[PDB]
C-alpha cells in the first residue's frame, strides 16, 4: 500500500535533529543543504540519501 | 537651657529588594517524570546508526 502523508515538526536547540507527529527523529538539521554554508549544518546520513 | 518643643522621629522607610525565588525550576519537574519520553525515543532512535 503506497502512502503519501501530510505531517507537522517539531526541532529543539540545537536544531541538529528533528521529529515527525507520528512520533520518528529525522538525523538532520531542519536548515542542512547546499546553499550558503548549509554543507556546515548536521545530518549523520549517508550524503547521497538527501 | 530648658525646651517648650515636644520631640518627634521619624526615620523614613528604607528600600528593600526583592531578589527571585523559585521552589521547583521547570527543569526539575521535567525530570520529575521517571520517564520523558522524548529523550527516551532520541536515544532509542539511534541503534542502527550505532
Ligand atoms: C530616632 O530614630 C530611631 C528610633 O526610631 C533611633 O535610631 C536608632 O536607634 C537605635 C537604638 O535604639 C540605634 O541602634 C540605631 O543606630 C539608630 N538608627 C537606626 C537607623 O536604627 C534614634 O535614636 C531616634 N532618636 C533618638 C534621639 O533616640
Amino acid at each position: 500500500n503506497c502512502i503519501v502523508e501530510e505531517v507537522d515538526a517539531r526541532s529543539v536547540y540545537p536544531y541538529d535533529e528533528f521529529v515527525l507527529a507520528t512520533g520518528d527523529f529525522v538525523y538532520m538539521s531542519p536548515f542542512y543543504g547546499y546553499r550558503e554554508g548549509s554543507h556546515t549544518e548536521h545530518t549523520s546520513y549517508a550524503a547521497d540519501r538527501f | 537651657t530648658v525646651s517648650t518643643f515636644i520631640d518627634l522621629n521619624i526615620t523614613m522607610l528604607e528600600d528593600h529588594e526583592f531578589v527571585p525565588l523559585e521552589v521547583y525550576t521547570r527543569h526539575e519537574i521535567k525530570d520529575s517524570g521517571l520517564l520523558d519520553y522524548t529523550e527516551v525515543q532520541r536515544r532509542n532512535q539511534l541503534h542502527d546508526l550505532r
